[PDB]
């Protein structure tokens, strides 16, 4: 049950990971985290997993 | 704000890419990071943003 609701919710960043090069690498697409990112915009990761 | 050919006295250099610089083209002046892009500039337009 608990695999069916998890699915039902879209979720924009997967992880809490950007690293440096892959924002450069991925300059053509807009993407809107490396945007926030290079603004100092910070999303924190929960605590408990 | 478009292409220039009337220009001040001062020396050109050579490009450094990849790592980050004070650059100055056709008078705009900033800090970052240069890497060829694979953007399709018309002939009439010089700046992208």
């Amino acid at each position: 049950i608990e695999d069916l609701l998890f699915n039902k919710v879209t979720l924009a960043d997967a992880g809490f990971m950007k690293q440096y090069g892959e924002c450069l690498g991925d300059i053509n697409a807009r993407d809107l985290i490396c945007a926030q990112k290079f603004n100092g915009l910070t999303v924190l990761p929960p605590l408990l997993t | 704000n478009a292409p220039a050919t009337v220009c001040g006295p001062k020396l050109s250099t050579d490009l450094i890419k990849n790592q980050c610089v004070n650059f100055n083209f056709n008078g705009l002046t900033g800090t970052g990071v240069l890497t060829p892009s694979s953007k399709r500039f018309q002939p009439f337009q010089q700046f992208g943003r």
